[PDB]
């Protein structure tokens, strides 16, 4: 099995920046997609941004396209998410995940696509 | 794998007539229309003939009535009439599907060698 | 003519034009051209405002194309714009060439053609990959990715899931998931019994297989080809799972030992260069040497044989003789009228033009059975010629005065047998019918004609066993039950003939059920269903049975329905392909029920999914085998499972 283990969450003003981390230990980093989700107190998991196994296409979820910008380090094996002019509803745990499937694309921001999870980092703006 | 071997060309005097055949291979041939082109040596690629998934023919006006294309699923393969041969039709004849808006076989990527007929 | 009006032209497909209008139900396919070329199919909808136009051939997309229909005109292009895609649950075999992955782009019927989607600008990539997300080299190469589909020859059996990515050239990716099932497809063959070719003797690249062939085709009885000549099987026999059956064409594999004397390209055959070469038919793990020799001499007519050789036909009567014409090697060859001369005896037995030898009849090659007349009375022999005066065999034929001294009730079957018994045994898994005549013969016991049966009637002295019925000049007995009946033919109340039919049908059936041991239920949580008193081998599709005991030997396996409205249907799978169907037997059905004195709120009637234990469950199910659910009386055995989940004390 891999472990997700984040790390960058911590209290932002209205409009400010933060970068949080994901860093993973198990197998080959580079093949498999990850992918950015959040649940905010009493409400649903959400989807927030996903970065192919290959790069050179990302996905943004369409409440925070503009702002968030998702990026990979395959030599650090590391997942980063830019969060810029950070507002006060998106205020939830971020939790991160690694796709089960090698080198598939099909349904980004579907839970079914992710068989490990993280503990997931508060921020609260 | 597409594959298209042409055969029936000849050295043959003129006025006479050559029976050109055509076994393709990974082509749809069933579900394609097929055709007969023709390529002069420093000119354009032109269709001579075609005949559609249920048989109907269209030819270039410059071989109508000389010129009678026919087709065989069972066998995968083309077949070119070719009676009262004129020098004009002095090229090296090609097989292949024929796409709805193409007209020259433009944009198809795979062709075979051809065949060469050569009319005095 | 009538008003059909053209708002909109669309090409929907590769192959499809949609229109929109009014009236549309009155075009006819002729009324829309595209580039010259009339479409092939037209269907409009109910209201006539749209129709789907098919055309004879793939659109070059981003290509201007002219649409007329009727006196309007339309230019429009083919923008593909794939938007969904779906990847079939196809099973595939382990070991088989020519497989690939099929998928499905839009709303379109039938599988996407990859290089079609390549001329139209889409590229296409395949992942495969094992249940637990790794990587599986499923692939041609032995590989993990593909940009065709196709598969490698030589798969580990397993499921796998397979992505499908379609992507515009410098546009977007549009992809979705599947799951294919990687199984031993493969005949199961134990041996290969008949192995028959046929000439493709017409030269039109068709050969029918598992049916009668076609045009000038015919049976080979020999192995010799012609150089030139083209063959194909047109039936193999292989004993699969106990049973000789013809194999699936898809199942055999044809290889030949020397390709410069017959080449093979899917199983059919080309005599290249005289010579000899060895055919290796291979199904399954089992194979079969066929050796060939290919000649360089033409199929040339050099026998005609007539069965019977020898015929006593009464004067102006007429009786079958089966004409079969041959070749040097011993192979059918159709005759025309003009390849046999009839040379008539003078004796007159046989009247002139009364005797042509024709045996080019499709589907029958080299065999048929013509009428012959008796004319004049006497004997002679007709003899069969070729052209330059050989002699290709003979017909003896004696012609006999006619009279009637006696009627006799016989099976159609031996016709002209003098005192044989009409008395049959008509089993029903071979035939349902058993034909009989009346027939007529001369004062010196010479078989004449069939009797007219115009005011004769036939009854059956047993309706549930048999039916019996005149139709033209022959009884026509149609077996219902087994048991014996006795048919009776009769004109004005007299009897004209009489005969008993023994009607057997054995089908197997379940002769015993061994239940497994089953213990009280006292723990909550506990999953109760058949499994629970039938030992079952897990399947994918319908489960196997064990302990279901027939009346027969058999190596085919029991299953139960898993689901639906015949769940529980127990039956004989027939083709093991773990699906009622074709011709698998119903040998009963499993039902359960609680008893009268259940208290079982949970309980249902579902074989898997009966019940799961919960608190104070406490009852008693009865599972039963029964030959037919509707007939509680039917059962067959039954084993109860008893639940007392214990909770106490309970103050
Ligand atoms: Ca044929
Ligand atoms: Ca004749
Ligand atoms: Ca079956």
């Amino acid at each position: 099995q891999v472990q997700l283990v984040e790390s960058g969450g911590g209290l932002v003003q209205a409009g400010g920046s933060l970068r949080l981390s994901c860093v993973a230990s198990g197998g080959t980093f580079s093949n498999y997609g990850m992918g950015w989700f959040r649940q905010a107190p009493g409400k649903e998991r959400e989807f927030v941004a996903a970065v192919r196994w290959s790069g050179d296409s990302t996905y943004y979820s369409d409440s925070v396209k503009g702002r968030f910008t998702i990026s990979r380090d395959n030599a650090k094996n590391t997942v980063y998410l830019q969060m810029n002019g950070l507002k006060p509803e998106d205020t939830a745990v971020y939790y991160c995940a690694r796709r089960l499937n090698w080198r598939f694309i099909s349904n980004w921001d579907k839970e079914s696509e992710y068989a490990y999870w993280g503990q997931g980092t508060q921020v609260t703006v | 794998q597409v594959q298209l071997v042409e055969s029936g060309g000849g050295l043959v005097q003129p006025g006479g007539s050559l029976r050109l055949s055509c076994a393709a291979s990974g082509i749809a041939f069933s579900r394609n229309a097929v055709g007969w082109y023709r390529q002069a040596p420093g000119k354009q690629r032109e269709l001579v003939a075609r005949s559609n998934t249920v048989g109907a023919t269209n030819y270039a006006d410059s071989v109508k009535g000389r010129f009678t294309i026919s087709r065989d699923n069972d066998k995968s393969t083309v077949y070119l009439q070719m009676n009262s041969l004129k020098p004009e039709d002095t090229a090296v004849y090609y097989c292949n599907i024929y796409l709805y808006g193409d007209r020259t076989g433009s944009t198809l990527n795979s062709w075979g060698q051809g065949t060469q007929v050569t009319v005095s | 003519g009538q008003m059909a009006y053209v708002t909109d032209v669309k090409v929907s497909e590769p192959t499809k034009l949609t229109l929109t209008g009014t009236g549309l139900d009155k075009l006819s396919a002729d009324d829309v051209t595209l580039e010259g070329d009339k479409a092939v199919a037209i269907e409009a909808s109910t209201d006539g405002t749209s129709a789907v136009v098919t055309l004879g051939g793939k659109v070059a997309p981003n290509k201007d194309l002219t649409v007329k229909v009727k006196n309007q005109s339309f230019v429009t292009k083919f923008v593909y714009e794939v938007k969904k895609l779906a990847v079939e649950k196809l099973t595939f075999d382990d070991d088989r060439a020519g497989q690939a992955i099929a998928f499905k782009l839009n709303d379109e019927k039938g599988n996407a053609d990859v290089e079609y989607l390549n001329l139209a600008n889409h590229d296409v990539k395949f992942v495969a990959n094992n249940l637990d997300g790794s990587p599986a080299n499923i692939f041609e190469g032995g590989e993990a990715t593909s940009t065709t589909g196709k598969l490698a020859v030589g798969i580990k059996q397993g499921d796998y899931k397979v992505e499908v990515q379609v992507t515009k050239r410098g546009g977007l990716t549009v992809s979705n998931t599947g799951i294919i099932t990687v199984k031993n497809l493969d005949t199961p063959a134990s041996a290969i019994k008949n192995v028959v070719f046929a000439l493709d003797a017409d030269n039109d690249g068709v050969v029918n297989y598992g049916s009668k062939l076609s045009g000038k085709d015919f049976a080979l009885n020999s192995q010799n080809l012609v150089v030139g000549e083209k063959a194909s099987l047109n039936k193999l026999v292989a004993t699969i799972a106990g049973e000789d059956k013809v194999v699936d064409p898809g199942s055999i594999s044809i290889k030949s030992s020397n390709h410069g004397i017959i080449s093979v390209v899917n199983n059919y055959i080309t005599a290249e260069a005289a010579g000899e070469a060895t055919l290796t038919i291979k199904v399954g793990d089992v194979t079969k040497d066929v050796k060939f020799k290919v000649t360089t001499d033409s199929r040339k007519l050099v026998s005609v044989k007539a069965n019977p050789d020898k015929l006593q036909v009464v004067q102006n009567k007429t009786l079958p003789v089966t004409f079969v014409t041959t070749d040097q090697y011993g192979d059918p060859f159709g005759a025309n009228t003009a390849a046999i001369k009839e040379v008539l005896p003078k004796t007159g037995v046989v009247a002139e033009g009364g005797l042509d030898v024709v045996t080019t009849d499709s589907g029958s090659i080299g065999t048929k059975t013509i009428g012959v007349t008796g004319n004049d009375v006497g004997e002679g022999t007709v003899h069969f010629q070729n052209g330059n005066g050989a002699t290709l065999g003979s017909l003896y034929v004696n012609v006999t005065e006619g009279n009637v001294a006696f009627k006799n009730f016989e099976l159609v079957s031996k016709v002209g047998q003098y005192g044989q018994s009409p008395d049959t045994k008509l089993d029903l898994n071979v035939s349902t019918t058993v034909e009989y005549q009346l027939s007529k013969y001369t004062s010196d016991r010479v078989y004449s004609d069939p009797e007219n049966l115009e005011g004769y009637e036939v009854e059956s002295k047993n309706l549930a066993v048999a039916d019996a019925k005149i139709v033209g000049n022959k009884v026509v007995v149609t077996g219902k039950t087994p048991g014996k009946v006795d048919i009776h033919l009769t004109k004005n109340g007299a009897t004209a003939g009489k005969a008993t039919v023994e009607i057997v049908q054995e089908t197997i059936a379940i002769k015993s059920v061994n239940f497994k041991p089953v213990q009280t239920e006292n723990f909550v949580e506990k999953k109760i269903n058949i499994g629970t008193v039938l030992e079952l081998e897990k399947s994918n599709l319908d489960d196997i049975v064990k302990g279901i005991n027939l009346t027969k030997e058999t190596q085919h396996k029991v299953r139960v329905v898993k689901s639906g409205a015949e769940q529980g249907k127990l039956y004989l799978d027939r083709n093991g392909d773990a699906v009622f169907n074709a011709g698998d037997v119903k040998l009963g059905d499993v039902t359960v029920s609680q008893t009268s004195d259940s208290a079982l709120p949970n309980f249902k009637a579902d074989l898997y999914d009966t019940l799961t234990t919960k608190y104070l469950d406490k009852g008693t199910l009865v599972f039963k085998v029964l030959k037919d659910k509707d007939v509680i009386t039917s059962e067959i055995g039954s084993q109860a499972v008893h639940v007392n989940v214990l909770n106490n004390p309970n103050l």
